[PDB]
């Protein structure tokens, strides 16, 4: 049982980003990438998405010599101003997660407000992440953030995240 | 949604889609 990962961790991302799926390296000999259901040309241990267009969006598999295929992983590909971006969307109780409230082209955020249900939860004047660092069942809920880039206001997408037993 | 002027007034856009059309 394989097991991708992310390097960044986001699997929301922006439009021209670079990120790298895992497959679990453990325990060599060959490695399937599945995107969308159909099998990728490639062959290591890690996918390497450059330049990320909204088609990379979608599930990512990973299979070894070890019969059974990873678990599914989404990736998703935004074009906005301010995106939130979670470690996790499903988070177990009593691991943490963490959320950034992430710009544009990396440019500026000031004045970063993250909310949950509604509500601000915290405050930055320099642009900062969120992390709670023990995840609670209450910790549930969307979460989106506000922000100031270019000296104008942004609110980015909602985004759920569960946190479970 | 309000854009800079920048995003209008370059060459290339440089901004989110959401400024555009
Ligand atoms: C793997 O699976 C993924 C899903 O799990 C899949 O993701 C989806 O890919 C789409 C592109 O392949 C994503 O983008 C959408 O593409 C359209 C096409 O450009 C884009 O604009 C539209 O263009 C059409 C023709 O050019 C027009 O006829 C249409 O009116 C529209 O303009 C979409 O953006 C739009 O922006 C509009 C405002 O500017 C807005 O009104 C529209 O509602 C729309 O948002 C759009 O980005 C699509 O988002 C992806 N879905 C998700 C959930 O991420 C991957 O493509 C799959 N890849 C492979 C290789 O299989
Ligand atoms: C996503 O990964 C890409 C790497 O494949 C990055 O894009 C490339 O960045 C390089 C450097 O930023 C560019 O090439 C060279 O860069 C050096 C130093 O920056 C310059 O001295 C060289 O002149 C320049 N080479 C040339 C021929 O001009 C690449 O051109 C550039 N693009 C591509 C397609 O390779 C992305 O920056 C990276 N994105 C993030 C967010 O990390
Ligand atoms: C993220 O979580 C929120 C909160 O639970 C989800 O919102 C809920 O979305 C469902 C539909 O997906 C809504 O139910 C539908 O309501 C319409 C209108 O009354 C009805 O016609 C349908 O039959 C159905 O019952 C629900 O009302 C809505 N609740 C709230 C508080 O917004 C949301 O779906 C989740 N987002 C994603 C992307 O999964
Ligand atoms: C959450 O897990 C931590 C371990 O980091 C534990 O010490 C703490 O007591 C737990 N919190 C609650 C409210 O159970």
């Amino acid at each position: 049982k394989p097991k991708v990962s992310l390097n960044p961790p986001w699997n929301r991302i922006f439009k021209g980003e670079n990120v790298t799926l895992t497959c679990n390296g453990n325990n060599v000999s060959s490695t399937k990438w599945f995107h969308n259901g159909s099998l990728s040309e490639e062959t290591n241990s890690s996918l390497n998405i450059v330049n990320a267009k909204f088609e990379d969006s979608g599930e990512y598999k990973c299979q070894h010599q070890q019969v059974n295929e990873s678990e599914p992983v989404y990736l998703e590909v935004f074009s906005d101003w301010l995106l939130l971006q979670a470690s996790a969307e499903v988070v177990m109780e009593g691991q943490p997660l963490f959320l950034r409230c992430h710009g544009w082209r990396n440019w500026d955020v000031y004045k970063v407000i993250y909310y949950k249900d509604g509500e601000a939860l915290k405050y930055w004047y320099e642009n900062h992440n969120i992390s709670i660092t023990n995840a609670t069942v209450e910790d549930s809920g969307t979460y989106y953030c506000t922000g100031k880039v270019w000296q104008l206001d942004y609110e980015s997408e909602p985004l759920n995240i569960t946190v479970i037993k | 949604v309000q854009c800079p002027h920048f995003c209008y007034e370059l060459d290339y856009e440089l901004c989110p889609d959401v400024c555009y059309v």
